[PDB]
């Protein structure tokens, strides 16, 4: 796997430190799953802020936390999670599924093109069908995934991918459904990680 | 040959957009049909827009359209979920509209200085997006965006792409 600083390239110093912009009412537990799989990995220098946006955060979300990582983020009233970068030619990315995509980008995993659509596939599905969805788009999504957990352990094969981490976080904030056997077995093994479980109950 | 079934009823303007800006690269097929598929390999098809978008980028690495750094994959996947999201409900247009022109006012394309993914799916969806057409209709629509839309517009692929399945 590559090292973080081929991944970002040029830029390296640009792109080591991040900032993430989140709405309380709206806590995005993908986020929080991956900021803790980013610290198993990297060192990384958490902080958390509250924007005048906001009043009366709880807690839990106010704790929710040489480096290689910054990792800044600050409760705003935002109407979607956004992660800003101190190159500001660019644009503020929008969406937790294209943060989370970009994050798990920092474990310089390679994919093949066939596999790295089809981790972009699942992703949409949680955040374009499941997340704001129908009860009936929710049991059909069950059933494709109930496909998929039937041939590997994971959404995209034998490896974890942002994929997982960004499905399973939606699921558990959404709450109804019959669950299928495969993906019971694979909810519980995404449970079963530390980074998941952790993020998990930080929201309570 | 990789090979794309489309509904030919209502066109994917995004996807044949991108297949008319990577045919020479990689060889591909379209054909008629009542929905889009993607034809990879014997077990493999996508069936969404948005991945049937980033497959072709992803396949085509000389096209450039999926960007040139991670970045600029980045803010590409920005655009595609804007426009899948935002651009393609009618609730709300006026903000979302002016929030793509501010991100237009300092720019050419979407990402970068060359076409891209992001400019593909932004432009079939406010094409096929009834308030755009009617802010058109009513000379009201955003400076930024009218500039980029026409631009597009004009260039050979899109007219021919146009030409091809526009009714």
């Amino acid at each position: 796997a590559l090292d973080l600083n081929s991944v970002l390239g040029k830029d390296y110093g640009a792109l080591k430190d991040i900032v993430i912009n989140a709405n309380p009412a709206s806590p995005p537990l993908s986020l929080l799953v991956l900021h803790r799989l980013l610290c198993e990995h990297f060192r990384v220098l958490s902080t958390v802020h509250t924007h005048d946006s906001v009043k009366s955060v709880p807690e839990n979300l106010l704790k929710c936390f040489d480096y290689q990582l910054g990792f800044t983020l600050i409760w705003k009233n935002v109407p979607k999670t956004q992660m800003k970068f101190s190159i500001q030619t660019m644009c503020p990315i929008e969406g937790e599924g294209n943060i989370a995509r970009f994050l798990f980008s920092l474990f310089g995993q390679k994919h093949n093109a066939v596999n790295a659509t089809l981790i972009d596939s699942w992703v949409d599905i949680a955040i374009f069908q499941l997340k704001e969805g129908s009860s009936k788009e929710k049991a059909a999504v069950f059933r494709s995934m109930n496909s998929a957990l039937g041939k590997s352990p994971w959404l995209a094969g034998n490896e974890l991918t942002v994929a997982d981490v960004v499905l399973w976080s939606v699921l558990q904030q959404i709450g109804s459904v019959t669950v299928p056997a495969n993906v019971q077995r694979w909810m519980r093994s995404c449970e079963n990680l530390a980074p998941f479980n952790t993020a998990l109950k930080l929201l309570k | 040959t990789l090979s794309l079934t489309v509904n030919s009823g209502d066109p994917p303007l995004g996807a044949l957009l991108a297949v008319e800006h990577v045919k020479d690269d990689v060889s591909i097929s379209v054909e008629e049909g009542k929905e889009n598929i993607l034809h990879v390999s014997e077990n493999v098809i996508f069936t969404d827009v948005n991945s049937i978008l980033r497959y072709l980028a992803r396949v085509a690495t000389t096209a450039g359209l999926y960007g040139s750094n991670l970045m600029e994959h980045t803010e590409i996947d920005h655009w595609l979920e804007f426009s899948a999201t935002k651009l393609s409900s009618s609730d709300s247009f006026t903000s979302t509209i002016n929030e793509l022109n501010h991100s237009l006012s300092l720019r050419t394309y979407l990402v970068g200085n060359s076409l891209s993914l992001a400019d593909l799916s932004v432009w079939a969806t406010l094409k096929g997006n009834a308030a755009w057409q009617e802010q058109l209709k009513q000379k009201k629509a955003p400076v930024h965006v009218k500039r980029w839309f026409g631009f597009l517009e004009a260039q050979q692929a899109f007219q021919s792409v146009g030409t091809k399945w526009d009714v």
